[PDB]
DNA sequence: GCATGTGTTCTAATTAGAACGCATG
DNA sequence: GCATGTGTTCTAATTAGAACGCATG
């Protein structure tokens, strides 16, 4: 483990997060009552930085491309209490048969987290804390599972977002934070049915819903296809914010920049379980400040 | 990196991936020609290989990177060499005070592309040399990453990448390895 | 005109609304704090219904179609305290050239409006409180505001949304409700230039807005038609939490049914000024319950 | 709406609007002749007609509505005469206690849509009665009571006031004074 | 034994952008 | 004395929805 902090010698923490998605890392960690020094956050998405910048207010620094970071760049942002990251699955996750593995087309950019994370560890005979975790799916090569795990030098934990969502989400996680094995435990205010993540009205047809992808044939349940929600004796898709609901975000986290049902979903669709990522964070408020 | 005196000058301890340079050493004159042991390590199926293994083997004076020559030994992607490369590189450094010279080298037959390049230099923190060896025509080019100061220092012929597309293909190392192993003996031992 | 009710014989108030649209009558009523006993909304649009019954709950019955209400329906749902309602002006405004009067096309509904309110007025002899109120556009042929007029036995009130709106939306108010042709006023909470309804980092290039229709061109400014924002040093159009903001509304008011862009602005651009009716409903809290 | 004996059945008073039916109502003897000036009100034009000015013309027996027959143009829509008519009968209404008995009808020439005709029914509050000819929507009891011929909408294809017109005023006569 | 998935592609419907319109302060 | 507007229409992209795919508890 890492030695204890007093809670007075503790200090903001200072975040580079790595494909930033919509911020989740950010909603998780002020939601948590940590005090946020800085977050320096690597995304290309247009909609995504829009999110992470109207509803977080400007306190995230967005650094596009993460392939134009450089040395000197992490030592001037620096230093980093964290480092988050979740690569891209295109061409990792069993739901592509196209898909072109971990050393060609997007699957390579994994590297670019390995690459920033090392520029980023303090330097030999320095334990100040230091933590990092990254993401990815568990449906991947089992080549790429073990290639993955020997430049993180690392083993991962798999959380399913099943235990305090209401969706199937299994999701592998490295890293070094405090009890990352630890029992998963939900709490009193997950929507853990789908029926508590519905609006007035609309009925669940299921108490828990299959795996949420980018396209939208992931809301019809099964090898039957059901619409998974009723309202007025017709079948019906999920709605944008009960899809949110599902996925632990703010209600309205997504009603930015024009976006209709399709942008919102693919938004959502890639991002974190924002419970489990709770989960995780959790133990980091013995370390940091808290405001 | 100052020069070191003659009299202090140790055998190179060689970390060698991909490709086996023993022959190349010995012939230049960096290793005995018989060692009980051995300084030279080889390893090719470096996918289960972890940092505990590469400090076992002692600590290391050179780390040695090659892609295989053009042909149809291409069973893993073309990056596949080069991130595993900066992956054991990483393990092979020493100390942060630093006993001794420790060089590396990274060599390329030609066999990635422009996106593999600039991924290359991006890691390696220096983008490549080319050599010709081309004394007798467009004949048999290697690019290599090296912290090797004379392989940096030094500039010598120059070619267009316009012709140096064209004579990728041209397959369908005397002078090589002569020319920037040699400025490695004003570190080490010189056996002969 | 009509005399005050004691603050313990006021009950709370029964409103019919016609052509309810996304039921800006209930929830000005609410934001008022008046009591609402029965709300019966005429609407026949699915997302417009589906608007009101999420964002309210369920109180309101609605009961479609307005030409199928009978006078059994308007004697059984009533009695009705507050009648109010604005009928389609497709054919009536002059923003379409290809109107069609009053008198034929979509412009006959008006008459629907005038035909239950005359079922919906208390019996001679009965003084108890009854109020009614129409809209529409100012936008219309001379003889239609006469007819309109005529039939309704009152005249206009024109009121403009520009002075407690940040957009140009003048309408006429044909009604009897206490002190509509009073001069009105701001208040603090009114959001008056279009930069007060925006996003966080998006700039505003004018104060007030021309007045906001179902076409997305009428979010272009001018002879000119520019994009009235500009965020990252870019131009771009209204988002659809600024066109409720900008409406009065209270922001995701339209993140209902999977709506892109184009729905929640078909819907937006039709409403009412929420400051506006707030204007002309703010004395019926002396007439009703409050809570 | 009970019958009337003989001796007390005064004269009507007619509202007869976009039709002069003077001349037709005449005939049948509920208008003494000459000058008289309480007996019917006639008014072709309304768009400017308020509920002061027909209660300022006295009270009414009966509102007679019509629209133009065949005409060779119209300078109005075809609803537009129904609609004003219902505007002004609520004016012409007496008040909830009822002195004496008041009637009224609309006359159609087939001059409107199955679009306005079903608006027609749910303003008047009944559906149309046919009179072989011209649908009528009227208050008078013995017009939708009796006998009638039946008709399809095939004769409506093929169409497309002395005695049959007047048939439907008949029953009115047993409500008020016969002038012969 | 057999149902599932941080996606792509194809094809079909549906939807954005602006021209259009001219009475009227 | 020019500019504005509770909309429609037509055209051109931009989708939406499902087929596709098969290693693996
Ligand atoms: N070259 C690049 N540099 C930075 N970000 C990139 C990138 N290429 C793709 N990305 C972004 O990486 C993200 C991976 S999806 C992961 C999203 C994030 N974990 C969340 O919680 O939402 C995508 O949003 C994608 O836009
Ligand atoms: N036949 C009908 N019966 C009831 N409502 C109708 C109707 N035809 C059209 N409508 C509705 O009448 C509304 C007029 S737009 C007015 C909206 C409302 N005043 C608001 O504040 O939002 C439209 O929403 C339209 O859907
Ligand atoms: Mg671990
Ligand atoms: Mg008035």
């Amino acid at each position: 483990l890492y030695p204890a902090i007093p809670a007075a010698r503790r200090r903001p923490i200072r975040v580079l997060s790595l494909f930033d998605g919509i911020a989740t890392g950010y909603l998780v960690l002020k939601e948590l009552g940590i005090k946020v020094g800085k977050y320096v956050a690597s995304e290309v998405c247009e909609e995504s930085i829009a999110v992470g910048t109207v509803k977080h207010e400007g306190n995230i620094k967005y650094v596009n491309d993460v392939r134009n970071i450089t040395k000197k760049n992490i030592e001037e942002w620096g230093p980093f209490d964290l480092v988050i990251g979740g690569s891209p699955c295109n061409d990792l996750s069993n739901v592509n048969p196209a898909r072109k593995g971990l050393y060609e087309g997007t699957g390579r950019l994994f590297f670019e987290f390995y690459h920033l994370l090392n520029y980023s560890r303090p330097k030999e005979g320095d334990d100040r804390p230091f933590f990092w975790m990254f993401e990815n799916v568990v449906a991947m090569k089992v080549g790429d599972k073990r290639d993955i795990s020997r430049f993180l030098e690392c083993n991962p934990v798999m959380i399913d977002a099943i235990k305090v969502s209401a969706a199937h989400r299994a999701r592998y996680f490295w890293g070094n934070l405090p009890g990352m094995n630890r029992p998963v435990i939900a709490s009193k205010n997950d929507k853990l049915e789908l029926q508590d993540c519905l609006e007035y009205n609309r009925i669940a047809k299921l108490k828990k819903v299959q795996t949420i992808t980018t396209a939208s044939n992931s809301i019809k349940q099964g090898k039957n296809q059901l619409f998974p929600v009723v309202m007025n004796g017709k079948e019906d898709v999920l709605w944008c914010t009960e899809l949110e609901r599902i996925f632990g975000f703010p209600v309205h986290y997504t009603d930015v920049s024009n976006m209709g049902r399709g942008a919102r979903q693919k938004l959502l669709g890639r991002s974190w379980s924002v419970p489990v990522i709770r989960h995780l964070f959790a133990p980091l408020k013995d370390y940091f400040a808290c405001e | 990196f100052e020069t070191v005196p003659v009299w202090r000058r140790q055998p190179v301890r060689v970390l060698s991936l991909f490709e086996d340079i023993k022959k190349e050493l010995t012939s230049l004159g960096f290793l005995e020609s018989g060692s009980d042991p051995g300084q030279l390590k080889h390893v090719v199926d470096v996918t289960d290989t972890v940092r505990k293994d590469v400090e076992e083997w002692g600590p290391f004076d050179l780390v040695y990177g090659a892609t295989p020559p053009l042909g149809h030994t291409c069973d893993r992607p073309p990056s596949w060499y080069l991130f595993q490369f900066h992956r054991l590189l990483q393990y092979a450094r020493p100390k942060p005070g630093s006993p001794r010279p420790f060089f590396w080298m990274f060599v390329d037959n030609l066999v990635l592309n422009k996106e593999d390049l600039d991924v290359a230099s991006r890691f390696l923190e220096m983008e490549p040399v080319t050599i010709p060896d081309v004394h007798g025509g467009s004949l048999q080019a290697v690019r290599v990453w090296s912290n090797i100061p004379a392989i940096r220092s030094r500039h010598w012929a120059l070619v267009s990448e316009e012709e140096l597309s064209l004579l990728a293909q041209n397959k369908q190392p005397t002078k090589l390895v002569k020319n920037c192993f040699l400025p490695l003996r004003e570190y080490f031992k010189y056996f002969s």
